[PDB]
């Protein structure tokens, strides 16, 4: 997208979102990042939304194919050939490529230029998320290292968020939500997931009195997601 | 277990 | 897809459908067609479903972008630059490319080898549909010719269907439904659309007594679509 | 005006 103006890429990313053209949206936002300037809050959100939609579709497809593959590998199942595994592998490779692309943007050079807490925490949460999606499909000799990379990114983001943001800040809340999902689903640490979700919820509740009506709505929406997980987990 | 959907600006 | 077995392409098209990976599904079915053998009923359906999903998403995106573009070209609208038109054009070109791909498969060489009424009518209905989607976006010197190409394909399919298929046959019913939409939406002939839908419905109703329970369900489902259009149009 | 959806095998 090197020949398109930064502002035009951003405008077209917004149009692609309205048109539900998320691969286009992600390509426009990748082009915008590659202009080399830091991203505003809105631009960071567009980048994140674009890739969450792309990888979300790939993850859902991978789960469908992985379930079919697992069923075909059961006792009393008829041999259907290599096609299910081959196609699951194709989708998996594509998904890994998207995660590597996002991680590459964060490493070159979004994170190193991010000095304010809101940008740095948001980017480190993204880094944790995309390593988490790599971990969901990992099975080889690097699976432990991929898990540790997700954990390390989330932990750095948590440490900053606790020092620099109020307990109701929506980035702080979403980071804690996603880190608790990492603990529950990836790290085999359901008790850590439950403790994190409960403490995050309770500390946010006690800070709601400081907020405007609109900030209250923002924070309580994410708090309800923490509560939904706690209801499923306990 | 649900993460942030994060799919709408 | 020249190095993949025909049967593997078909199997992977079915897996792609389950995974909601419709671009993959269409590419697998294009590869299967290009093996050069005629398609069974199920394979014809997979080809049609794959491309209807791909082009359906493109058409929905085109309509979103076309509406934004039209609004930006109103009195009292602020100039936003070339980006909306450029991006609508990009989506439009992609959509035209998919329609040309399907039409190319039909012309090389699905239709010419299709001798049974069910295959020939189904392929000619596809030909009418994809020219209709080209007509939806056409604005230039060939718009009339594109409309006539859709009309001609639908008319040949209708002539065969009336000679060779009972009035409840689901292909016959779906062809009449889509041709009535062509009349209403493309050809500026709402009265022809209404007459076709009414006559098709009434002639099917009178043939339902000949059907099994399962065929009755198939035919009445499409009849209800004809009725839904008649309710909107009258 | 609705055509055949045609999007599921």
């Amino acid at each position: 997208m090197g020949s398109m103006e930064r502002a035009s890429l951003i405008q077209k990313a917004k149009l692609a979102e309205q048109a539900e053209r998320y691969e286009d949206m992600a390509a426009f936002m990748k082009g915008a990042v590659e202009k080399g300037e830091e991203l505003s809050c809105e631009e960071r959100n567009l980048l994140s939304v674009a890739y969450k939609n792309v990888v979300g579709g790939q993850r859902a497809a991978w789960r469908v194919l992985s379930s079919i593959e697992q069923k075909s590998n059961e006792e009393g199942s008829e041999e259907k050939g290599p096609e299910v595994r081959e196609y699951r592998e194709k989708v998996e490779t594509e998904l890994q490529g998207v995660c590597d692309t996002v991680l590459g943007l964060l490493d070159s050079h979004l994170i190193k230029e991010a000095g304010d807490a809101e940008s740095r925490v948001f980017y480190l949460k993204m880094k944790g998320d995309y390593y988490r999606y790599l971990a969901e499909v990992a099975t080889g000799d690097d699976k432990k290292r991929i898990i540790d990379s997700a954990r390390s990114a989330y932990q750095e983001a948590m440490d900053i968020s606790k020092k620099e943001m109020p307990p109701t800040n929506p980035i702080r809340l979403g980071l804690a939500l996603n880190f608790s999902v990492f603990h529950y689903e990836i790290a085999n640490s359901p008790e850590e997931a439950i403790s994190l979700a409960k403490t995050t919820f309770d500390e946010a509740m006690a800070d709601l009195h400081t907020l405007s009506e609109d900030s209250y709505k923002d924070s309580t929406l994410i708090m309800q997601l923490l509560r939904d997980n706690l209801t499923l987990w306990t | 277990a649900g993460s942030i959907p994060g799919r709408r600006s």
